[PDB]
């Protein structure tokens, strides 16, 4: 399963 | 062992149309495939057509439905017929041939520059 | 601290995701979409030194609100939401860039 | 900075002439991810190839596999052709049986 | 007996021939079992193992959504990479991204990742702490600060030592024939005259799986490295990998060498030796 939080922009 | 010359090469307008022309000379007849890429300075060649001796075509998906590749088998010939030039077809068009065996042979190159000025 | 409130919000949303029923999970998906989005919109405008407290508070009420609110009608809401954060997103970056460089 | 391909040619199983195979051309530790791969039957392109998803290694250069169904036999030669930018010219690379 | 799941995403710019292209592929050990691609037409993750289609449509339209939003993301960095670094409006540039787990042969938490990169250089990673951020340069220092503010070693210590480690448990056990397995490789060695004095023996390794193996080449109990060629491990398309190393040899001077192989599905390290 893909990570649904913790992932920002740059 | 194999020799290409090609020719055509020059100046045209934008909307314009020209033929190059590649003969092989030499060990013909142990060529399969000849056709052309293209290269500008600094990049890789990409692919612009190229046929088999059996007819089997392959065009670069940027030249498809402008440009068509024909050959003639008995002197070992291909033409490159490009219609609608456009700026972005300037580069250097290389000849190229595969032997039977799988050997990859190329030409000098001739230029063809697609500019108003 | 608006941010620490969307985190907390975004922890409590991945541990219910396996105690949650399995109709409710899809809501639960979209939260955490949504959530991750509002944090990262939060964090961007006050990385551009643009924080204004009272357009923080309008996006947790928007969220809360899509709570306690049955279930198909929340997962347009939050949908509608998360287009509207992903613009919103893009047009902060373009000023970070211009922050950066300058 | 560009990393030129790493290049495989080989088959799934140990080749038999007359028995059905894959024909495989692994492509690895390149950068950036555009690349074309084509696999070549006595001098001449192979239409049907098909290639793995793209994925990449620790170092995050790039792998791929292109593969295709085909049987061995003592006369036809196979091989694969690679383009990448960090290629003046598109490398070939023969198909070995012992390799 | 440890294991690991892994993502990778990787964004393409192409400027003036649309938008960027992303690809994410995921994976449990050797084996890949989704993918999603944005050039695709079905716009959707897709299967890629056997034993993860038996996932309920929940699971996909959950990982769809996830993965279109990770897209958009990665994106926006494009653009923001291309302005931190001041480069041309016309140039293809990458952005990719890794994160997963680990699990030990207790199937209990181990190991976190969550690394990116830029143009296929380390730019920003999380630490084994999994608290704390490694910057490369003064662009990702700023990514970093702002990740710092907004929780986001936290939502994916959550993410990492949790969901990641449930998540692999239950692909672990819905594909025990596929993943629980090891394939020990079939091998054997090969001879061929280089002159009429010298010879190249080549040792194969074949069909085994995981990935992980070792060849190594002895003289006499010597370790013959730098004079041994070995290839890099490779995929054979139907799940298992292969790899050989070969060594130059004095005609006559066969048994005199050895090969070596070590593998996680041979109880003990084999030892094969040319055999006329």
């Amino acid at each position: 399963e893909l990570a649904g939080i913790g992932i920002l922009t740059v | 062992e194999v020799k290409l010359v090609e020719s055509g090469g020059g100046l045209v307008q934008p909307g314009g149309s020209l033929r190059l022309s590649c003969a092989a000379s030499g060990s013909i007849f142990s060529i399969n495939t000849m056709g052309w890429y293209r290269q500008t300075p600094g990049k890789q060649r990409d692919l612009v057509a190229d046929i088999s001796s059996g007819g089997s075509t392959k065009y670069g998906d940027s030249v498809k439905g402008r440009f068509t590749i024909s050959r003639d088998n008995t002197k070992n010939t291909v033409y490159l017929q490009m219609n609608s030039l456009k700026p972005e077809d300037t580069a250097v068009y290389y000849c190229y041939g595969l032997s039977y065996s799988n050997d990859d042979y190329w030409g000098q190159g001739t230029q063809v520059t697609v500019s108003s000025g | 601290d608006p941010l620490k409130r969307l985190t907390e919000l975004a922890l409590e949303a991945l541990r219910d995701e396996p105690h949650v029923p399995p109709e409710d999970r899809p809501l639960v998906t979209l939260l955490q979409i949504a959530l991750n989005l509002a944090i990262n919109v939060v964090v961007n405008r006050r990385h551009l030194g643009r924080t204004d407290p009272e357009h923080d508070r309008k996006l947790l009420e928007e969220l809360e609100e899509i709570r306690k609110l049955p279930r198909e009608e929340a997962e347009k809401r939050l949908e509608e939401l998360i287009e509207r954060l992903e613009e919103e997103n893009e047009k902060l970056a373009e000023e970070e860039v211009k922050q950066f460089r300058s | 900075i560009q990393r030129t391909p790493k290049i495989q040619v080989y088959s799934r199983h140990p080749a038999e002439n007359g028995k059905s195979n894959f024909l495989n051309c692994y492509v690895s530790g390149f950068h950036p991810s555009d690349i074309e791969v084509d696999l070549l039957k006595n001098g001449e392109r192979i239409e049907k190839v098909e290639h793995s998803d793209l994925s990449f290694s620790k170092d995050w250069s790039f792998y791929l596999l292109y593969y295709t169904e085909f049987t061995p036999t003592e006369k036809d030669e196979y091989a694969c052709r690679v383009n990448h930018v960090t290629l003046s010219q598109p490398k070939i690379v023969k198909w070995d049986r012992d390799m | 007996g440890s294991h690991s799941m892994r993502y990778f995403f990787t964004s393409v710019s192409r400027p003036g021939r649309g938008e960027p292209r992303f690809i994410a592929v995921g994976y449990v050990d050797d084996t890949q079992f989704v993918r999603f691609d944005s050039d695709a037409a079905s716009q959707r993750m897709e299967p890629r193992a056997p034993w993860i289609e038996q996932e309920g449509p929940e699971y996909w339209d959950g990982e769809t959504r996830k993965v279109k939003a990770h897209s958009q993301t990665h994106r926006v960095d494009l653009g923001t990479l291309r302005g931190y670094y001041n480069q041309s409006e016309a140039g293809s540039h990458t952005v990719q991204r890794m994160y997963g787990c680990d699990v030990g042969s207790d199937w209990r938490f181990l190991r976190g990742y969550h690394q990116y990169a830029y143009d296929g250089k380390d730019y920003i990673a999380l630490k084994e702490d999994l608290r704390s951020w490694t910057a490369a340069d003064m662009a990702a220092q700023t990514t970093k600060h702002k990740w710092e503010a907004a929780h986001v070693a936290e939502q994916l210590r959550a993410y990492l030592e949790g969901t990641c480690v449930e998540w692999l448990r239950r692909y672990l056990e819905n594909g025990k024939e596929t993943l629980q397995r090891t394939d020990a490789p079939k091998t054997h060695m090969t001879h061929h005259a280089v002159s009429d004095h010298e010879a190249t023996l080549r040792c194969w390794a074949l069909s085994f799986y995981p990935a992980e193996i070792t060849l190594t080449w002895q003289r006499d109990g010597e370790d013959q490295t730098q004079d041994t060629e070995l290839v890099e491990t490779r995929p054979a398309g139907d799940g298992t990998f292969q790899k050989w190393a070969a060594v130059v040899v004095p005609s006559g001077q066969e048994q005199r060498y050895t090969c070596h192989v070590q593998h996680e599905g041979l109880p003990k390290p084999l030892t094969l030796r040319w055999e006329p």
